[PDB]
């Protein structure tokens, strides 16, 4: 299944959105977190599902300095 | 191979590690085999204080020898004497090729290097079997113990003096633990490694490896117990430790016994010398010493039946007489007593294991005398 | 890229 | 400690292959379990290494001491050189939790004296001062092992 | 200032010279004060054999310490321990600041370094007061003698063994000349410098500075005369020299006397021990020793009138008795004899200057005994 | 020996001024009279030198050890620094006898192993092997002095 | 006074020719020595008189390698 | 020059 997140609107798979314990509690549509930070969370979900238990080497998840604090706060909440 | 000037080494030839990332390699300096300590930039300040202590110390056979120091763009390098093992490897790997080095000679060399540092006003502050190195054999095959990593070159688990958790007494405490470590072949005065510092604060001082009825273990407990004394002021200096009966040869033990019995021969029985020598004397001589010697020596001692068995002084003057008259003694008596001096003194110490330890402490009140200078330390 | 989708 | 190197003295050749974009610090637990830092590995590079069977290696970031995987495992143990091949130790980045990854970014940008001045939840100051620690992970890995 | 790497020096700071153009400078190596020997290209082969002997010798306190060697485009440089003086400057300039170093301790240190070289199968081949260096004082103000320029690093006027004009005996000959040189404060066993080698071949061995009636000079002549023996096979080894009474303390001289009198107390007067001890005995005890002691000691010796004055053994056992009974002696007697052991033994040696030298040689036939191990050398 | 340096220990500054077209070897007779070679002086050059009053210097060719004059004299003795000036030691070529000058030429062109093969009077072989010797000149200068 | 030497003919002052002990014995005209060696002897006499007791520095007397032996023989005889 | 006259 697919689920909808709101900051802007984002749609991700439920197997990806389950990477968040908080979203896995709310889902068992969610509106929050600015779009520029919630899209970065949607990019982390794709990064996590792609590279968890991957046989390849794994690339550093890139984080911009200006979003570091906003994204840390969101990640600590999620 | 890496060359930083006179110093060179193979990066694959690691000897071991020091503190804060310092790897020690087997190197080469001026065609000598050396150990090369590589120092990370964050430790350049500490490696300078180490080199200063290494070079400015007077040379001592039992202190690690320092050769040179180089600076690369990244690291410092210190060339020092290449040794064969640590004291920890000696104790825990007995299969190490230890040519003729004896545990008490090892400890005497360690205390000699330590007393040398203390005379330079240098506190090791970290003395432990890992910092005590066993040398490569010289051209005569002789192996010695040396002290490295001294003067801070705390934190170390299980070797810190209680009051440090700057004065030489913190080294005497850890030396006392090293002494027991070597003597007991691996044990520690304060237990296993995890419970060790918690036992140092509580004051365990459990010396159960030392038998209370063996002469050597009674002497070794007398020294170790006051080296690891909780009160720092009760600990002997390193020059006091070196004068202890623990380091005496059998010839020096028999000479002490002769000197004591000569000092007390013409002495009043109510005088302080004989009085202190007879406190607890009944325990030392095992109530009656005349019955504890073997029958062959008893037979010749029955030729002078006047000896009293409760007196320590009578055991001393009896033992002294058989030494002076040894060559006149019947072969059947010389065979029980054994050869002078080693076998002769072992005869009496092994039957009266507290005789040396009691007499030594009982004769401290005349340690200032010229006769007793070799046996006691005073400054 | 998963961490930087197009 | 439980996590320690065995004094086997059986030489084993190992390729420390740094497949992460970080400078790797090879950390060897000695026979007492104390961690000893070895020379760092530049990103992408691999080195032929002399080790021994049953020795314990864990690999950290050389700057931040962030835990790194080796063959998808916290700890690396050299096996005997079967058929003469050198054992490969692929040091790689683990997928960090988004919190921890953001914590590493903040730790690099912000010096310790400024963590408690950031306009964030106060409990994040304690999480920021919780720098990656090898001794801390040795306690955790011992607990995970003995269970 | 000239820098050749770790070694650096000021060209104006010349300490002195060596052989074949080698100037020694006061330099600096690894922040240590050193002496820097500059070697001309024609001597690079010799400076290599010197460095090899310096580094590959076991470290000894009384051997010069070697630090590094550098090569410039023109010269070689050798960094060695910086000393304060030579033994020649010590003897000939008494005004040198010699803190506490004594001539016999100086000679003992020189023979210790020499016996160390000989144990490494190294022959100095050039030993003379110029090659013996007096150290800079350490952190305790102590000064020692060290041996440099050894192993060829012949020709030298007035110090060559006769048969060399390869074996350790050539060093014992020149050491014997060094001994007399130091003892006599500048004189030589074979004369002034020009007539010296001509006197070494002829066998002068004139030791006139040593008085034949002083105890110390009788002992020093006994050692020196056989170190400079014309026959190389009659010369003692360096370990024999170190065991000689010449190096004994007053306490060891009195202990030897006690050990001898105890060894001979229960001995047959016709036996080889007492017989050899009494050959020439009348000259040693000055016919009757009972009349040569002072009246106060005579008074207490008259309490046991039985002593015979022609016997050396009676002088020994009488001297031994007053030592054992010293604390019982009247103050009027203890004041003449003096304190044990130094003043007590000087009392008898100064009145019988040949007593120690005669007894020592007379007791060689029992040097193999365990009792006499500290006094004689045997291998 | 009679020719020796006195151990005055009074420092004197001296200009070793090499006014000869040869490399000069400054030779210092120590307090025992033994000659000690010092660093050589290139032709034309002069050097400020630390010496002492009453010390004995003689100057040779550095290659052939040919005797050289200093202030028109075989031997040089530093005086006290009167008015603070450094004493000048002008090392110069002496007018050699034509025989000796030709002997120096032959000595350089012909190696010792070939002197006795030259088609010359046999007594010239002994004169050629009579190389310039400092110790020989110290005996001669002592004899000339004590006269 | 001037004196004549013969090998070629050379004329030198008697105070210069006196530098030779042999010529000072023969003179108290002399014919010998090849001209190329006797002219070198005449050059030595001028060199000697000029620079003996001279206050200046003194230049090396130059000798050619090919004449060294011929001139050494002449000098040894003179 | 005296040693090399013209
Ligand atoms: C390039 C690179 N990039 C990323 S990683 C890397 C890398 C990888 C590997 C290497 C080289 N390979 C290793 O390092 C491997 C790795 C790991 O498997 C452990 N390992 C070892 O070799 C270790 N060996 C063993 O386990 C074999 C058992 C044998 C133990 N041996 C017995 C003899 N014992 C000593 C002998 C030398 C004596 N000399 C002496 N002398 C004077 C002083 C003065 C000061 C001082 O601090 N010291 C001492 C206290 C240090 C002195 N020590 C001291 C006693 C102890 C060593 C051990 C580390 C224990 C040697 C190098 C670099
Ligand atoms: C550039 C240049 N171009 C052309 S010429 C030139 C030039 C000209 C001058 C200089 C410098 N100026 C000099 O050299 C002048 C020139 C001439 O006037 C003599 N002169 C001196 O300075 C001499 N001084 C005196 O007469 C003053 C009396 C004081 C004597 N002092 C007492 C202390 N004594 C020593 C102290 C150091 C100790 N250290 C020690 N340690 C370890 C070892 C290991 C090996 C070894 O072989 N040795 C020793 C045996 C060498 C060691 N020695 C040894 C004892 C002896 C020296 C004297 C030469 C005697 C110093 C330099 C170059």
């Amino acid at each position: 299944m697919y689920v909808k997140l709101i900051s802007h609107e984002f749609i991700v798979k439920r197997e990806h959105a389950l990477t968040s314990g908080t979203i896995k509690a709310m889902l068992s549509e969610v509106n929050f977190i600015p779009s520029h930070v919630l899209s970065k969370v949607c990019m982390y979900f794709t990064y996590k599902v792609r590279y968890t238990n991957s046989s390849t080497e794994i690339p550093e998840f890139p984080i911009a300095p200006e979003i570091a604090l906003e994204l840390l706060m969101a990640a600590n909440f999620l | 191979v890496v060359i930083v000037g006179k110093i060179s080494f193979c990066p694959k030839d690691v000897l071991g590690h020091g503190a804060e990332g310092t790897i020690v390699y087997r190197g080469m300096f001026d065609n000598r085999d050396v150990a090369v300590k590589r120092i990370l930039p964050e430790c350049f300040s500490f490696a300078d204080r180490e080199v200063q202590l290494l070079r400015e110390s007077d040379e001592h056979p039992n202190v690690i020898r320092y050769f040179c120091t180089e600076k690369d763009r990244q690291f410092q390098y210190i060339a020092i004497e290449l040794c064969a093992a640590t004291l920890q490897e000696y104790v825990e790997q007995k299969d190490f090729a230890h040519l003729g080095l004896e545990p008490i000679t090892l400890l005497q060399q360690t205390t000699s290097g330590l007393a040398h540092l203390h005379s330079l006003n240098i506190v090791h502050r970290d003395l432990k079997p890992h910092n005590i190195l066993i040398s490569m054999p010289n051209a005569h095959g002789k192996i010695k113990a040396m002290i490295s990593d001294f003067g801070l070159c705390p934190g170390t688990e299980g070797w810190i003096a209680p009051e440090m958790l700057p004065t030489y007494t913190v080294d005497i405490f850890s030396a006392g633990c090293v002494f027991y470590y070597v003597i007991s072949e691996g044990s520690h005065p304060f237990g296993k490694s995890l419970q060790r510092q918690a036992n140092i604060l509580l004051g365990a001082c459990s010396l159960d490896c030392l038998h209370p009825e063996k002469h050597e273990d009674v002497i070794a407990r007398e020294l170790i117990e006051k080296m690891i004394a909780m009160d720092p002021q009760k600990r002997p200096s390193a020059k006091h430790v070196l004068k202890h009966p623990f380091f005496w040869s059998l010839e020096k033990q028999l000479q002490f016994f002769q000197d004591v019995s000569d000092r007390i021969e013409k002495e009043s029985l109510d005088g302080p010398i004989v009085k202190q020598l007879e406190r607890g004397g009944r325990a030392v001589v095992k109530m009656d010493w005349r019955e504890n010697i073997t029958v062959p020596l008893q037979t010749d001692l029955r030729k002078f039946r006047t000896y009293k068995g409760g007196s320590v002084r009578d055991l001393l003057r009896a033992m002294r007489n058989k030494k002076h008259h040894y060559r006149e003694l019947p072969a059947e008596v010389r065979e029980t007593l054994g050869s002078l001096p080693d076998d002769f003194v072992c005869y009496f110490t092994s039957r009266f294991p507290h005789l040396l330890a009691h007499t030594y402490r009982a004769m401290e009140l005349c340690s200032h005398e010229r006769l007793f200078q070799p046996y006691y330390f005073h400054e | 890229r998963p961490q930087a989708p197009a | 400690p439980v996590l320690r190197s065995v004094n086997s003295r059986e030489p084993s050749q190992v390729i420390f292959c740094n497949r992460s974009p970080r400078v790797v610090l090879p950390v060897w637990l000695n026979f007492d379990g104390e961690p000893q830092p070895y020379p760092t590995l530049p990103p992408g590079t691999g080195r032929r290494i002399h080790s021994y069977r049953g020795h314990l290696w864990l690999f950290r970031d050389a700057g931040t001491h962030d835990g790194l995987l080796v063959n998808q495992t916290e700890l690396f143990v050299p096996s005997l050189n079967v058929d003469g091949q050198p054992i490969f130790a692929n040091i790689t980045l683990p997928v960090y939790t988004l919190k921890e990854r953001c914590l590493q970014v903040v730790r690099s940008l912000v010096k310790p004296e400024n963590y408690r001045r950031l306009d964030i939840v106060r409990s994040l100051y304690e999480d920021l001062e919780d720098h990656p620690n090898v001794q801390k992970d040795l306690e955790r890995l011992t607990q995970e092992r003995i269970a």
